[PDB]
């Protein structure tokens, strides 16, 4: 059948000044010179590139990057140890141990998110009742050694105080959703 | 002489795009949670979907039942047959809307 | 010829006692071996004499004397 | 392969079949993974037989079928260079425990 | 004095930090994010990074995605045939540490079990800029080498 | 006259009606070997008779399709030949009849499924032409 | 200038028409060149450490404005950074010697390696 | 449903459902014969084995349940023929009917251990090469038995020692009152 | 080798949608 | 001829080589003897 | 001697051609190429080099040093010695051979040896068959380049390259024989590998397709060779067809007409065309490729020798 | 003659480990090796709640993320009977279709980069980095946007996302045209693709292809026309269906399916009802942050939905959507508990990569990468 299919698909283009049109396209590349022309148009157009360290790609306040334990404006870690994020975590990155502090109000003696064992899905930010754990738009925390990448119990996730100026902004703009 | 019929003039470089950066609340969104009829009327067993379903009726068929059914099925007249999902192919270039959707 | 070497390979077998081994010894009667050990001894026969012993016949060697009368009759003896 | 093991007899027959297969395949095993110097053919036959005998008390035919299938899988993945060789060389009283742990 | 040694180390490090071609073990999506970090917007050919398709000539190896227990021997065999001034970047949670699949039987708990790692790009789907910043941290790790000063002890 | 079935591999058959008549007569003749009081034989007999009838009445393949609304006559031939295979297969390992115990538990869960979930909708009826 | 050895030249080839919108404490000069063209390339930062620069030196007050997540220059979010618990940035000292790098509380490099044994020995 | 009237009653042996996709929980012996039906049949034309889902019920006596999905591109319908075969019951293979069943049955045997009869090339597809154990069972622990793999003095080699990891924390969320 | 060579001839390009363009 | 067009369509480069070459085997064949003037 | 003044600048040319290709082929893809290393990536070639030089070997293996440690030397020496006869301006050829063109043909016929030997010393069946396929391709588009040069030779009097570029004072052979330039370029693309025609150079199959003992020097020398062979085979599409060092001859007041600058401009055009045509076109698979050098560029090259011989014999234009 | 054809270009086809039994250059059989990317997904989901199960789906197919979350959501609404709003359906399709575009933009030009065309890759990836400005804006993560939750969808679009998706759709016909003008006309493309991996329809049905490899062969079968699982029964779009089956038809489809997906995006934009974002059933949808803090009964559900889960009733369904790769279906047996029970994931690429054995018989060794191209083989699903 392929023999007859070939015979007919070549008897479709079989009238002079059509065999010539197709011959010219093969003889002088026409489809290919339309490839080169487009490629040239893009060789001369402005470049969609970004010299990274100096300017960075667009993000959104919902962007999920480095996890940060938030604080209440008046100190006092926002993280009451409900363990909802430890429960909701799909990868079980967060290990929370709780102890009634001397003040009497519950708090987490151990709040260690394992960033390497963490999927950055933002479930912890949703599950936390008081917005205690949020993902700071950092996303730039590549560490030379794996042990540093395991974020310690409430000490490095407490560096969100530096990122609060941006985390509070993102929360004030996302809370409408 | 290329793919530029006054239509590639929609070029990729936008230069005016996301003019209102996302975390800037010019308009405070509202994102309704519940329909207005279901704010002060929280009766649930009517609205329930998880548990508001008929129970599973798993009843056994013994040989008597199926021989009765086989004898009851006298003939397979048309419309006792599954309908075919008829789908043919038809050449079309840009006629749907005129290429503009 | 073949009898000496089949005797030696039954002797040196890691699951027998060289004493009870004899040109009349039997794998189940006088050697007290399992059928798996019989098939293992047959494998030893066909790797020491390079023969391609079919399984349908290999099953039927139950004593060293049958091992002899089956290692001799191979026209492809090695 | 259909489980013709409607009885222990057919299962034992195909056990002997698999045993003959592994034994007659030991040459390529020794060749591909280079055990012809560390291990003797007597020792590899010994190990295959100790495997087939370690699981000889199986009054169930289908369990023997599945054991022979796992064995054929192991062999076929040893014959070809699917698994490595440093395991093939490895594949071939109360007080002394108490001093170590509690379990 | 030592100044000549300091400058020859600066030069060697500038070379190894300018042209650092990684054998991109692009397993899974972090290879799709790595492809975005090789794409038009965040150039990696800008920083010299040229994605080599062979382990033979490559300064780095950006393992990405879930290192499966079956792709562990292949990753090790590839890492063993890189020229000695090599580094490894773990990209994505599954590649750097156990990740979403830490407790999966078939997933190694981080490539740090197979190859020695030098910069772990963090974030399970790292932003393409985040992998780019991980590479700009590998560049720092080069700039802290001073191999000549150590060859002179 | 049919140029080609859009489907690849299902080559257009010029003598569609003739081979369809052949296949449906073969099917009617071969189905006689299954017991009569089996739903399979009632079904085969009924639809094979309907398609053989509409194939004998109409002449063009297009009219066969139009009246017998079952796609294309090439796919119809595929169906008829596959049915012949099945009847020649069913003769072997005969499954007809019901053993005495016959425990068959029909289970019905009637939970409605939400409309916006994949639900296999019926599709166009043979008024497509 | 005087750096023909970096892509810092690409940033300094910017700034030709760009306006300078604020400068944070560390010296990073935050520029904006909008209107002209090439969305996504209309906000950057000149790190004021022409060598030894890297990302994450951009404080949180600006790391919003500079990734286009917001439209609030760091001179506007500096009235929102919390005074009581506010902490300066730390540049992500990853690898630059111990006591700058971060350490868990058992790493044996961390001063005060805690013991986790829940049972209190006798 | 038309398919239940024509089908020999013995073939749909044990069960039959009527929602969430209809199923014919059949017997393992009549399975490939049942898969021969529903395919190469004029009014039931499936032709497309979408999936072969091993399902493990430890509390049953026939542990596994090889759920053959089946799409009918012709009549636009989907039928889920099932079976039940425990750990040591070789079940009929339908690679002869739908050749896509090859890899799906390799995966069903790999994950579960439901060997397939006269299936050519029935070899562990997903798990590791020297993998012993069947993962997607229930009694197979999540973290695996011996499935850590690290480099060592046996250079260029990743060993397969017994496993040790941060203990998977199983959370007993399930609440009373269902 | 008698293996079937990939013949780069075929039928001309004609976009083939489904029959549900206007009225299903 | 129908088969000629079928040959200059299926194989353009051996049918426009036996014609970019005819103009070379045809010019000195007839066009040169014509140039007797 | 003054061979330094033609090898060192050519070494710099190849080193900067790796950057020119990456950068042009990147600009095509809407992205700046190497741009951080130097002011504009200008130091990126030196960075690639100084990296490859400082990379420890994978295995010393200095024992096998006469077999394949001089085969890349041979390939590179050939790619560099075919530059003698190439004239950059009137009286700037290093050695005006009165049979210059045939000497280039012979240098190619020895590059075939270079490839075959450097592939046979790699004891890798896949890599050796790849090198043999690459040699058969480089030598199958050499009969087509041969006949194309016979065309441009019929137009010219002699094989002297300075004459072939002096025979174009009236018109470049690119204007009348444009169809031939397209065939010489599409052959020089295929003679060298760097082309739409590089299945043996499919990104992976290239590295594992030339040698087993890399040590970096082998990798750089092959690429330095491929890029010099490319500068050369682009310095031939500009002697033969384009006017070797000839202006358009309008004789401008703004332009003082330097020769070597015109040769440079034209070889830059053909190098940019090498890059552009690498970016914009898919690979040919080496099974349609060899069926394009025999069934397409040999008939269309033979026709051209008969066409440009006929049309020049009838009317006495010879 | 056996050849261990591995990943030619890593980072494009990651763990591809074919073992080709060749005949010179003609391939006689291609034996793919799976498991190199076999993460314990079909086991790990049995151990986590129906919410924790969702992030695995965006990690099942890594080039078309939200289509699998949409196939899972529709398998935990098939059981839950959880009626989702109209806006959730329209957003869910506007992102399943943006995902079809995100996949065809990759699976065309990664294929076109394996064939050799280097530039379509980078143009399509600039387009994909425009669409990830929508993923990353609507949910948070550029690739794994755990956004299409079981009841409805995670959270409403930002207040400027439809304007930007429009400003993208206006300029996306031109990008498809460029990807087309650069590859469709080329004689080096057609030659590399025409009559490559031709699959007669009986073969595409037998081997359960059910994707863009079932509409190459000409089988008009799209599970958006067959089993309309959203507003798809309202949205107008034509399913392009091939006529030869060769890898040049599947490319032409994937480049038209990338235009009909543009039609569906423009429709979902022009008709997106301002309704609730999640199902009103707050025992299947965690209440908003504002409500759970102010309402005690919402707080209890936010606690028992982010720790306990749904506990979807006991059933077993096979919900299959038309993911870009093909018919991605998740057979979800559900014990009554809050954790699924053998959430089996039928993923095309497990059925397609089977087809490599017969697709690439007698094709030249350089075609075995073109076949892997047009199958859209992403090993996360395999
Ligand atoms: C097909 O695809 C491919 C790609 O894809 C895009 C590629 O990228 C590339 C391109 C990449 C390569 C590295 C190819 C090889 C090219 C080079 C290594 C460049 C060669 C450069 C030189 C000739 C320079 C050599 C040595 C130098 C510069 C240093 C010598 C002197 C000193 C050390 C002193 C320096 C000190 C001072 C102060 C300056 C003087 C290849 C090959 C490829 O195959
Ligand atoms: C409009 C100007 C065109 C300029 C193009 C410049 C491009 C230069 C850079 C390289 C472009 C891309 C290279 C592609 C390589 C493959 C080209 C090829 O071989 O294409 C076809 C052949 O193309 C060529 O050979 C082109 C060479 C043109 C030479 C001249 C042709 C005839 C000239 C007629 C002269 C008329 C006047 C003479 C007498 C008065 C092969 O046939 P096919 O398989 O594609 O399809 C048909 C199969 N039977
Ligand atoms: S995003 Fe939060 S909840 Fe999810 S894995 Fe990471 S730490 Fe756990
Ligand atoms: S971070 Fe949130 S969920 Fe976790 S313990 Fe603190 S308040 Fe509870
Ligand atoms: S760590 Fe996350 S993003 Fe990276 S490969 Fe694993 S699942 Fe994908």
């Amino acid at each position: 059948d392929d023999e007859e299919a070939e015979q007919l698909a070549k008897e479709i283009s079989k009238d002079w000044s059509t065999v010539f049109e197709r011959s010219m396209n093969t003889l002088f590349l026409t489809e290919m010179v339309r490839g080169l022309s487009l490629t040239l148009k893009y060789f001369f157009d402005p470049k969609v590139t970004i010299n990274y360290p100096f300017e960075k790609g667009p993000l959104s306040p919902r962007f999920r990057g480095e996890h940060a334990l938030r604080r209440y404006p008046t100190g006092e870690e926002r993280c009451i140890a409900c363990k909802l994020c430890e429960a909701v975590c799909p990868a079980q990155a967060i290990t929370i141990e709780a102890e009634e502090r001397e003040d009497g109000s519950r708090r987490t003696t151990r709040y260690d998110i394992d960033m390497t064992k963490c999927i950055y899905c933002g479930f912890c930010q949703e599950a936390c009742p008081v917005d205690a754990i949020v993902e700071g738009p950092n996303f730039e925390f590549a560490t030379e050694t794996h042990e540093e990448l395991l974020y310690d119990k409430e000490k490095l996730l407490e560096n969100g105080d530096r990122w609060e100026t941006e985390i509070a902004e993102n929360l004030r703009s996302e809370s409408l959703y | 002489p290329c793919a530029h019929p006054e239509y590639l003039e929609a070029v990729p470089k936008a230069t005016e795009y996301r003019l209102r950066c996302p975390a800037t609340i010019d308009e405070e969104a509202i994102v309704p949670s519940s329909d207005p009829e279901t704010v002060y009327n929280i009766v649930y067993h009517g609205r329930d979907q998880r548990r508001n379903r008929p129970p599973i009726r798993r009843y056994v068929l013994t040989k008597d039942n199926v021989v009765q059914m086989m004898n009851e099925k006298k003939s397979f007249d048309v419309s006792d047959f599954p309908k075919v999902y008829l789908t043919t192919v038809e050449e079309d270039l840009d006629t749907r809307g005129g290429g503009y959707e | 010829a073949v009898v000496d070497r089949v005797l030696d390979v039954v002797k040196s077998f890691p699951k027998v006692d060289p004493s009870k081994v004899t040109p009349e010894v039997h794998f189940q009667n006088d050697l007290g071996l399992d059928s798996l050990d019989t098939v293992e001894i047959v494998m030893a026969i066909e790797e020491e004499f390079k023969l391609e012993i079919p399984d349908k016949e290999a099953d039927k060697i139950d004593s060293c004397s049958l091992a002899i009368e089956y290692v001799y009759n191979h026209p492809m003896s090695s | 392969v259909p489980p013709n093991s409607a009885n222990l007899t057919e299962a034992r027959r195909r056990v002997f079949d698999f045993f003959r297969a592994a034994c007659r395949s030991i040459p390529t095993i020794m060749d591909i993974y280079n055990l012809q110097d560390v291990v003797a053919p007597s020792q590899l036959r010994y190990a295959i037989s100790a495997q087939i005998r370690n699981n000889a008390h199986i009054t169930d035919p289908k369990v023997i079928d599945l054991l022979i299938f796992k064995g054929m899988e192991e062999l076929t993945d040893i014959v070809d260079h699917a698994k490595q060789r440093h395991h093939i060389i490895g594949q071939y009283d109360f007080l002394k425990n108490f001093y170590t742990s509690n379990y | 004095a030592e100044f000549v040694i300091s400058k020859v180390d600066d030069l060697m490090n500038w070379a190894r930090t300018g042209s650092i071609w990684p054998m991109t073990f692009g397993l899974a999506c972090c290879a799709v994010e790595m492809m975005h970090t090789g794409a038009a917007r965040y150039d990696l050919d800008r920083f010299g990074i040229i994605f080599r398709p062979s382990p033979r000539q490559s300064d780095c190896m950006i393992v990405a995605g879930t290192l499966t227990n079956k792709m562990a021997p292949a990753l090790r065999k590839v890492y063993d045939q890189m020229p000695e001034p090599r580094w490894v970047i773990s990209m994505g949670s599954c590649a750097n540490g156990g990740g979403y699949y830490h407790y999966s039987y078939s997933v190694v708990r981080g490539c740090d079990r197979i190859v020695p790692v030098d910069i772990y790009v963090p974030g399970c789907p790292p932003t393409a800029e985040a992998l780019l910043y991980g590479l700009l941290q590998l560049q720092k790790k080069i700039n802290r080498r001073k191999d000549f000063l150590h060859w002179w002890n | 006259v049919k140029q080609t079935t859009g489907i690849v591999g299902l080559d257009v058959v010029p003598n569609a009606r003739a081979v369809l008549i052949d296949l449906y007569s073969k099917t009617l003749k071969e189905i006689q070997a299954v017991p009569e009081d089996e739903g399979y034989r009632k079904a085969v007999e009924s639809f094979t008779r309907q398609r053989l009838n509409v194939c004998k009445e109409e002449e063009d393949w297009e009219m066969i399709e139009k009246r017998l609304g079952c796609g294309q006559v090439e796919e119809l031939i595929e169906e008829a030949r596959d049915e012949l295979t099945l009847i020649g297969k069913m003769i072997e390992w005969d499954p007809w009849g019901v053993p005495d115990d016959y425990e068959c538990e029909v289970i019905e869960n009637d939970a409605p499924i939400p409309k916006h979930v994949p639900q296999h909708r019926p599709g166009p009826l043979p008024e497509q032409f | 200038r005087c750096l023909p050895d970096g892509n810092l030249l690409q940033t300094k080839i910017h700034n030709i028409g760009a306006t300078l919108v604020g400068v944070d404490k560390f010296g990073n000069k935050y520029y904006q060149k909008l209107g002209d063209t090439q969305y996504g390339r209309h906000r950057w930062v000149e790190y004021a450490s022409k060598d030894r620069y890297n990302a994450s030196q951009v404080p949180a007050e600006w790391h919003g404005w500079l990734h286009f997540i917001t439209d609030h220059t760091g001179d506007e979010l500096l009235s929102l950074k919390p005074k009581r618990y506010g902490l300066e940035h730390k540049e992500n000292f990853s690898g630059e010697g111990d006591a700058y790098i971060y350490h868990s509380k058992g790493h044996t490099l961390n001063p005060g390696q805690k013991n986790w044994t829940r049972y209190q020995s006798w | 449903k038309y398919s239940w009237e024509t089908l020999p009653k013995k073939w749909v042996k044990k069960m039959e459902r009527s929602e969430h996709g209809n199923r014919f929980d059949t017997n393992t012996d009549y399975l490939f014969q049942l898969l021969c039906f529903l395919k190469l049949h004029t009014y039931t034309r499936v032709q497309v084995l979408i999936d072969i889902c091993g399902v493990d019920y430890p509390s049953r006596k026939r542990r596994f349940e090889v759920v053959y999905n089946l799409l009918s591109t012709r009549y636009n319908s989907r039928i889920r023929v099932q079976t039940s075969a425990d750990e040591v019951t070789r079940i009929s293979s339908v690679v002869s009917l739908f050749p896509s069943a090859g890899w799906w049955e390799r995966e069903v045997w790999d994950m579960f251990g439901v060997s397939f009869i006269n299936h050519p090339d029935l070899r562990r597809i997903l798990t590791d090469y020297g993998f012993e154990g069947h993962p997607l069972r229930k009694d197979f622990p999540l973290s695996g038995y011996v499935q850590v793999r690290y480099d060592d003095p046996e250079k260029r080699v990743v060993s397969e020692p017994i496993e040790m990891t941060q203990e998977f924390r199983y959370f007993d969320f399930a609440s009373p009152w269902e | 080798a008698a293996a079937a060579a990939a013949a780069a001839a075929a039928a001309a390009a004609a976009a083939a949608a489904a029959a549900a363009a206007a009225a299903a | 001829m129908e088969k000629l067009r079928m040959f200059v369509a299926q194989e353009p480069v051996v049918a426009a080589s036996c014609l970019i070459g005819g103009v070379g085997l045809f010019l000195p064949a007839v066009v040169r003897p014509i140039l007797d003037s | 001697a003054e061979i330094l003044g033609i090898i060192l600048p050519l070494l710099l040319g190849v080193a900067f051609l790796v950057l020119a290709e990456r950068k042009v082929m990147a600009f095509v893809q809407r992205r700046k190429g190497p741009d951080v290393v130097g002011s504009f990536g200008l130091l990126q070639p030196l960075a690639d080099g100084l990296k490859l030089i400082l990379k420890e070997p994978i295995s010393p293996s200095s024992a096998n040093f006469f077999l394949f440690r001089m085969a890349p030397v041979a390939t590179f020496m050939l790619s560099l010695v075919a530059w003698a006869v190439v004239p950059f301006d009137y009286g700037m050829v290093l050695s005006d051979l009165n049979i210059g063109l045939l000497y280039l043909f012979a240098i190619s016929s020895l590059g075939v040896y270079g490839i075959i030997i450097a592939g046979w010393s790699s004891n890798s069946k896949y890599a050796f068959l790849g090198a043999l396929r690459s040699a058969a391709q480089m030598v199958s588009y050499e009969v087509s380049i041969g006949l194309i040069l016979i065309t441009v030779l019929i137009c010219v009097g002699s094989c002297n390259l300075s004459e072939i570029v002096m025979a174009q004072k009236q018109i470049w052979f690119g204007i009348p024989l444009f169809p031939v330039l397209v065939m010489f370029f599409i052959s020089c693309l295929a003679e060298t590998n760097r082309a739409p025609f590089d299945l043996p150079e499919a990104e992976a199959e290239l590295v594992a397709g030339y040698n087993v003992e890399y040590s970096s020097m082998g990798f750089a020398l092959f690429f330095l060779g491929e890029y010099a062979n490319m500068i050369l085979m682009s310095g031939l599409c500009t002697l033969f067809f384009l006017g070797g060092w000839l202006p358009i001859l309008d004789l401008p007041i703004f332009k003082k007409i330097p020769g070597s600058i015109w040769f440079s401009i034209k070889v830059l055009f053909f190098l940019f065309l090498y890059i552009w045509v690498r970016a914009a076109f898919p690979r040919y698979r080496y099974d349609q490729l060899m069926g394009l050098g025999w069934k397409v560029f040999l008939p269309l090259s033979l026709a051209w020798v008969v066409s440009v011989s006929g049309l020049l014999v009838t009317f006495q234009w010879l | 003659f056996t050849l261990n054809f591995g990943p030619q270009h890593p980072a494009a086809h990651g763990v591809l480990r074919l073992v080709l039994e060749m005949n010179g250059e003609v391939v006689e059989r291609a034996e793919p090796h799976i498991g190199l990317l076999h993460r314990g997904t079909e086991k790990l989901i049995e151990y986590k709640t129906y919410l924790q199960a969702l992030p695995y789906f965006d990690r099942s197919d890594y080039v078309s993320m939200m289509a699998q979350e949409h196939a899972y959501s529709l398998a935990v609404e098939k059981l839950l009977n959880c009626e989702v709003p109209l806006r959730a359906q329209y957003i869910r399709v506007l992102f399943c279709e943006i995902t079809r575009i995100l996949n065809h933009l990759l699976a065309l030009t990664t294929h076109a980069m394996d064939v050799g065309a280097l530039t379509p890759f980078l143009w399509a990836f600039e387009e994909r980095e425009k669409l990830l400005e929508f993923y990353e804006r609507v949910s948070g993560a550029r690739m794994h946007a755990s956004f299409i939750r079981p009841g409805g969808v995670a959270q409403d679009l930002p207040l400027g996302l439809c304007r930007d998706i429009d400003s993208f759709t206006q300029q996306f016909a031109s990008r498809i045209d460029e990807l087309e003008e650069m590859l469709t006309g080329n004689r080096i493309w057609k030659q590399r693709l025409v009559d490559i991996g031709t699959v007669t329809a009986q073969q595409a049905k037998d081997w359960g292809f059910s994707g863009v490899m079932l509409r190459g062969p000409g089988v008009c079968w799209d599970l958006r026309r067959a089993a309309p699982y959203d507003v798809y029964d309202q949205l107008d779009f034509d399913v392009p269906v091939g006529t030869r089956g060769d890898c040049y038809d599947r490319y032409c489809i994937r480049i038209e399916e990338m235009r009909q997906s543009l039609r569906i995006i423009v429709q979902c934009l022009n008709q997106m009802p301002s309704g609730m974002i999640k199902a009103d059933d707050r025992k299947l949808c965690p209440p908003s942050r504002c409500r759970m803090k102010l309402s005690m009964e919402s707080s209890i559900h936010h606690f028992e939905l982010y720790t306990e889960g749904f506990s979807v009733p006991a059933s077993s369904t096979y919900t299959a959507v038309e993911a870009p790769k093909g018919e991605f279906g998740v057979f979800l047996v559900s014990n009554g508990s809050n954790r699924p029970y053998r959430c089996k994931i039928r993923a095309p690429g497990f059925a397609h990569l089977q087809g490599l054995d017969f697709m690439s018989k007698h094709h030249m060794l350089a075609d075995v990468v073109t076949i892997i191209g047009t199958q859209d083989i992403v090993f996360g699903e395999v």
